[PDB]
């Protein structure tokens, strides 16, 4: 599911990415290069 | 027709123009997903002219939007493209097209 | 109808020993944080990306 971030690019080197995981919600967020990118996972199984 | 989505920046500042040699490697696939075609498993880039037509509507204006060096993804409307005939065997009639294009070089 | 064949790049995953969870009465924090930095990428080493 293509998602939208400053400068979308496939992984390059001297690139960043940022993995946020949050269990109260659930969520997932990403940052590549500090900016946020947006989209999250959210609402998913939580036996694991 | 045709839809550009950037996967890789190019140089930013070198464009195609009319009667030069656009030496890409690319690799077509079915807006289902199923794969095609592709320069890549020949070895070899594909190269052609702008302007002449050697080439499906939505290449000549999808192209002429990309910079050297930059890889980006096509979306071919059918009517841009084989359209209601389609290629014979290849591609269905009424087909949207997927290509995943890389502007290697001018010449 | 008839079976499809392709060249395809074998891919392997890799993991930390870390492993996180959420029940209740668990001793786990609920909010976890890290970062991969990207060193060198071949965009096509083979037909494939």
């Amino acid at each position: 599911r293509p998602v939208t971030s400053p400068g979308q690019h496939l992984l390059a080197p001297e690139d960043v990415v940022s993995c946020c995981l949050d269990l109260s919600v659930p969520s997932i967020s990403f940052r590549i290069n500090g900016c946020p990118v947006q989209g999250v996972f959210e609402a998913f199984n939580l036996d694991g | 027709g045709v839809q550009v989505e950037t996967i890789s920046p190019g140089d930013g500042r070198t464009f195609p123009k009319r009667g030069q040699t656009c030496v890409v490697h690319y690799t077509g696939m079915l807006e289902d997903g199923k794969k095609f075609d592709s320069s890549r498993d020949r070895n070899k880039p594909f190269k052609f002219m702008l302007g002449k037509q050697e080439v499906i509507r939505g290449w000549e204006e999808g192209v002429a939007q990309m910079s050297v060096g930059q890889r980006a993804k096509l979306t071919i409307s059918p009517d841009y493209a084989y359209g209601a005939t389609g290629h014979p065997g290849i591609i269905p009639p009424h087909a949207t097209l997927v290509f995943d294009v890389e502007l290697l070089k001018l010449e | 109808l008839l079976l499809q064949t392709n060249l395809i790049n074998y891919v392997t995953s890799i993991r930390p020993n870390i492993f996180v969870g959420r029940a209740e009465g668990s001793t786990q924090y609920g909010k976890w944080y890290f970062e991969v930095m990207v060193d060198e990428v071949v965009p096509f080493l083979t037909a494939q990306a």
